[PDB]
């Protein structure tokens, strides 16, 4: 059963197994139970993290159907793969990337009055080599103000650094101006949509680089533990890999009464559900009702 | 797909481009004399205007039935299109078996004999293992939690440091 | 196998067949099995003369006699002139050398 | 085929550090 | 396949020609492997014949 | 038993999603209940 | 001569073997639509795998099955999102009429491919004159479902719709599409609701402008309820809500119409209440109240009950722009309530949170005595894209469900809210607003 939190989740998420507890529940309202009063209570720390485990409920098996374009040729496999994530996250709640990361800046970095702190209160967010490459810049602007750099804008100092912090960005390969032009707007929406059209041709070229980049990982990870296992002997391998099977069937069973592990157990029954099923039929494959 | 679609014997492929689908429609103004034959079978029945529109009211919602998950035959998947690369190679191997005669044996030396009876032996070694399979469903295992866990993000699941980035500019260069 | 496809059992089994050709050897002895329609024609003829209770007696030296002078096919093609001494033709030399050494 | 299941987060944003190429292509070669 | 497998093995291995016999294959081996048994009692004849 | 389903197939299995559900109900009733009570 | 279970058979022989080009599995595709095979999933499943491992592609076996995929209602978007491969490739390659095909029914599965639609609404703009009015609906159709707010195309399509006579068909993919945008220019929709002069031959036309315009709120044209009255037969119970409701947002009273429409959608939620997602479950909560024309007594109260879930599942997954707004309305109506100091806000934004009647939770409730006002706060999210910006229908959607409850509905837009300099302005703008609705406060 689901204390409705969940199922707030789960009305507009995909997957099966968390539609098929919506299916039950919205067919135990229509049987004339009344629905639970919503708590408007648990102020802000228990909400937003609430909200943190409730939106890996939706993530995990939602990753977990997401086909990774692994060794394939084309930008479009890697344009479909950001894309489901991209349509995941909305459905486990989350805004846009571009949204949810500079929110997550503002937050960290709400009372980070030196533009020094705040970049080493948003040390875990940005890539390293930028982040670094923002402090010869802090340390070269450094020397002509003589003083530390406040994080105030109206300050000329600011100025000074934002002079050649933006100078580094388009250096990097981004389009500095582009983005912050985006989100100032414009007056006119026909040169706020040039402005949007050059926005999006960065950001699709900026969310298909690290999804490719994550790709690209997994793709290097299955060859170096396909090529650890390649120069095993076969005996070595077979008995390697029943032992893990074995201690990790062993830790679902010792966990007894707990839902994940009832839950682990009926999954590997449905595994060899469909290892028997197949093998009753090998070119159909395995028996849906339908 | 969406609640309403447009489509249907407007624009429609009136013409199969395939010779395994003979597929001929006939556009009356109000309906469609479709004929379409496939090797031995003819099928010619008439749709109306309105019965493709209908056609889009309920959706297919193709589903993947896969045996663990997508993301764990996607792995598998390359798993078994990189162990094939490498099958190729064992593939190219000079047969050695056509050397396996006894005036092979008493002409060498017997310490390149024991390095010739040595590499067939390790031909062996790689080409069992390589075949094998039925190891490629638990190496994909070890792909899966640590991707699975970088997808378990605090900001989002599709975030990565090129975006983190370029919201980093839009952060920095305004003003605080 | 190709990257994408699948192997069929008609080149699983072409693959086969060519290992079991390397378990030929590259010089036989065509050693003759008698076939059943030539040892079954002298057998009902043995019977045709009355000794048919030594009819197996005649099918079995029959075999015997294209064995022992057996000629050796090299790919098929008979190598003429081709002579072969024994493990038991060699076996017998020794056993005389070792005898009259002995002695 | 099952693995160990986590549950734990990623607070950091990192590049996910692609592995170093194996010598099995040309080791097999030698 | 492993019905094919033991179906072609034994259809060489039914055959008495497919016997590989080392005279046969290698007479000058065969021959040789002869003559190192018929020296080792040539030697042991030599020293009966010097007593 | 024999062919079972649609939607009972399409679900991802070992997936984590009840170890996250196992934690968010360990969790969240022990630390509502420090918040309520919680002086420095 | 005449067998379509055993033509079938040969389609599903011709898709399971190992070589299945680029225009056999086109081909499969489009002989699966004109002959309406919605009840074989599977045999729709081997033509959608061997659609994606097919590796060539030319610009007429792509449209063609594109154009398969999409009147034969399946979805599925592994495949049909990975085939904006071949259709940027071949996007000079696309014949006009083909281009409009590929964009709509990449389009409306949701493919998120920027290159795509930037590149071929930039082909549009540039050629027009080449594009005829039904092939500049559907690409209007794919850039506002592929989650781009491109107006360049937008406007360049208000040339064509206010100067050609389009058909009812290709007026109504215009006005879904500007729904989907949030335009609303009125010079543009009421030029594409003088195409409803021949009628409609379908009610998926009918029903896309009759949920379009309620959207838009502009009102009903009555030829559109005119067709939904008497073609409620032509669509799904999800089409049918989508129809009733954009009905109600625009002040239809025609309750024959809503008799007819309620009549495909209440037979299908008894035999299945799961069958309609909770989304559409509200929309026919709002569609019922407005209009007024009764539900069966098991089905009324269900879809009472969903719009607690789909508000309040609406209000967990909270933009964080309209969290906060309402933190920044809640403030700015409790100081106008009178609350001169910083500890006197934060108590009374924490009261105004009272529970709804359905079980869902309002933000900003105040009762006195028996008098009850609910303030509303909508961010840019629910308003138009264009320059009044004014809030779209489906806020009077929830407006007018909250009134039925015992509520007066102060709606406060952000575009004017955040329009105001101080604080005890903001008060100004938000006491202004409920003695505007409710004059006992």
């Amino acid at each position: 059963a689901v204390s409705k939190k969940e199922v707030l989740y789960f009305l507009s998420s995909k997957d099966a197994e968390s539609s098929t507890a919506v299916k039950s529940y919205l067919k135990s309202l229509y049987a004339g139970a009344q629905v639970e009063a919503t708590e408007t209570d648990a102020s802000e720390l228990i909400a937003q993290l609430e909200k943190k485990y409730l939106s890996a409920q939706v993530v995990e098996p939602g990753v977990h159907n997401i086909a990774l374009p692994l060794g394939e040729s084309g930008s479009a496999p890697v344009k479909r793969y950001a894309a489901e994530l991209f349509n995941l996250g909305a459905q486990a709640g989350f805004e846009c990337p571009f949204i949810e990361v500079s929110k997550k800046f503002g937050q960290e970095t709400a009372t980070s009055e030196t533009v020094k702190d705040v970049l080493n209160k948003t040390k875990s967010y940005v890539s390293a080599d930028y982040n670094a490459a923002l402090n010869e810049v802090l340390s070269s602007v450094e020397a002509e103000i003589n003083g530390p750099v406040l994080f105030d804008g109206k300050t000329e100092g600011f100025k000074k650094f934002a002079a050649k912090a933006k100078a580094v960005a388009v250096s990097r390969g981004l389009p500095a101006d582009t983005i912050l032009a985006y989100c100032a707007g414009s007056a006119n929406e026909d040169a706020a949509d040039k402005v949007s059209k050059e926005f999006f041709t960065w950001f699709e070229s900026a969310y298909t680089a690290d999804a490719a980049a994550e790709v690209k990982a997994i793709e290097a990870e299955a060859a170096s533990i396909l090529d650890r296992h390649l120069a095993k002997p076969v005996a070595q391998i077979r008995k390697e890999q029943a032992s893990a099977y074995a201690s990790l069937l062993k830790r679902a069973e010792t966990a007894k009464g707990a839902k994940w592990a009832e839950k682990y157990l009926e999954d590997v029954k449905a595994v060899q559900w469909f290892d028997a099923s197949v093998a009753e039929a090998p070119a159909s494959g395995p028996k849906v009702a339908a | 797909l969406t609640t309403f679609t447009f489509s249907g014997l407007q624009d429609a492929p009136v013409a199969a481009l395939s010779g395994s689908i003979k597929l001929n429609v006939a556009a009356k103004a109000g309906k469609a004399e479709v004929t379409v034959a496939a090797g031995a079978a003819k099928a010619a029945t008439q749709v109306s205007a309105a019965a493709l529109r209908k056609l889009s009211g309920s959706k297919i919602s193709l589903a993947e039935v896969a045996r663990i998950s997508v993301l764990h035959s996607s792995i598998q998947n390359y798993l078994l299109s990189l162990s094939n690369e490498r099958y190729q190679l064992l593939s190219q191997w000079p047969d050695f078996t056509t050397m396996y005669g006894k005036d092979f044996y008493y002409r060498a030396h017997p310490e390149d004999l024991k390095k010739f009876y040595d590499a067939a032996d390790e031909y062996y070694k790689l080409y069992e293992t390589v075949t094998e399979f039925d190891s490629l469903s638990a190496l994909a295992s070890q792909v899966v939690p640590n991707y699975a866990a970088r997808r378990r993000s605090t900001v989002h699941p599709a975030i990565g440091s090129t975006v983190a980035d370029g919201a980093f500019t839009n952060f920095l260069l305004s003003k605080q | 196998w190709k990257k994408g496809k699948t192997v069929s059992i008609e080149n699983l089994n072409t693959v086969t067949d060519k290992y079991a050709a390397a378990l030929v050897p590259k010089r036989k002895l065509a050693l003759p099995v008698l076939p059943e329609g030539v040892k079954k024609a002298v057998e009902d003829f043995a019977a045709s003369v009355g000794q048919a209770k030594n009819a197996s007696e005649v099918s079995e030296l029959l075999a015997k006699s294209l064995a022992e002078k057996a000629v050796v096919t090299e790919g098929g093609k008979v190598v003429e002139g081709f002579s072969y001494v024994s493990k038991a033709v060699a076996a017998k030399v020794i056993a005389t050398r070792r005898a009259e050494v002995h002695e | 085929y099952l693995a160990p299941l986590r549950s734990d987060f990623t607070e950091e944003i990192t590049a996910p550090k692609v592995a170093s190429a194996s010598n099995l292509v040309n080791e097999w070669n030698n | 396949y492993l019905a094919y497998a033991v179906t072609k093995k034994q259809e060489v291995q039914a055959d008495p020609s497919n016997i590989p016999f080392d005279e046969v294959l290698y007479p000058q081996l065969s021959e040789e492997l002869l003559e190192l048994e018929l020296s080792d009692i040539r030697e042991d004849e030599i020293a009966l014949e010097k007593a | 038993a024999d062919a079972k389903a649609l939607d009972e197939l399409r679900k991802p299995k070992f997936s984590s999603k009840y170890l996250i559900q196992h934690v968010s109900q360990k969790l969240i009733p022990a630390v509502k209940e420090w918040e309520k009570s919680y002086q420095p | 001569e005449n067998d379509v279970p055993a033509i079938l058979k040969e389609i599903d022989s011709l898709v399971s073997r190992e070589a299945v080009s680029a225009k056999e599995v086109s081909d499969a595709a489009v002989a699966l639509t004109y002959l309406q095979v919605k009840a074989n999933r599977r045999l729709w499943g081997k033509v959608l795998e061997k659609a994606g491992a097919a590796q060539d592609y030319d610009a007429a076996s792509l449209t063609n099955l594109l154009w398969a995929i999409n009147t034969g209602g399946v979805e599925h978007f592994k495949t049909v999102a990975e085939l904006a491969g071949p259709a940027v490739s071949l996007l000079p390659s696309l014949s006009p009429v083909q281009l409009s095909i590929v964009v709509e029914a990449l389009g409306g599965a949701g493919v998120k491919n920027y290159e795509l639609y930037n590149k071929a609404s930039a082909v549009v703009v540039s050629k027009i004159g080449e594009f005829k009015p039904a092939e500049i609906a559907r690409v209007l159709y794919g850039v506002a479902f592929g989650g781009v707010n491109d107006v360049a195309l937008a406007k360049a399509a208000g040339k064509v719709f206010a100067s050609t006579e389009v058909d009812s068909r290709t007026a109504a993919q215009a006005l879904y599409a500007l729904a989907k945008l949030g335009r609303a220019d009125k010079a543009t929709v009421d030029a594409l609701l003088k195409s409803f002069k021949k009628g409609t031959e379908s009610a998926s036309d009918a029903a896309a402008a009759s949920f379009a315009l309620g959207s838009l709120s502009f009102k009903a044209e009555k030829a559109i309820v005119d067709a939904l009255k008497a073609s409620a037969g032509d669509l799904a119970p999800a089409q049918a809500v989508e129809a009733a409701y954009g009905l109600a947002l625009s002040g239809a009273t025609d309750a024959e119409a809503f008799k007819a429409l309620f009549g495909v959608v209440a037979p299908a939620i008894e035999k299945a209440p799961d069958a309609l997602e909770v989304s559409s479950l509200a929309q026919l909560h709002v569609a019922s109240t407005i209009s007024g024309a009764k539900l069966p007594a098991a089905v009324g109260s269900f879809v009472a009950k969903a719009f607690g879930l789909a508000a309040d599942a609406a209000r967990l997954k909270r933009s964080s722009a309209e969290s906060a707004l309402v933190a920044d309305v809640a403030a700015a109506t409790a100081v106008a309530f009178g609350a001169q100091y910083r500890p006197e806000v934060a108590s009374a934004v924490a009261s105004y949170v009272k529970t709804a009647p359905d079980g869902s939770v309002l933000d900003i409730a105040i009762t006195k005595g028996d008098a009850k006002v609910l303030v509303q706060a909508v961010p840019s999210s629910l308003l138009t894209s264009t320059t009044p910006a004014k809030p779209l229908g489906h806020v009077a959607a929830y407006s007018k469900v909250r009134e039925a409850q015992g509520y007066a509905v102060a709606v406060v837009p952000a575009n004017e809210f955040e329009a105001l300099p101080d604080q005890k302005a903001k008060a100004q703008y938000v006491l202004a607003a409920i003695k505007k609705v409710a004059p006992s406060f």
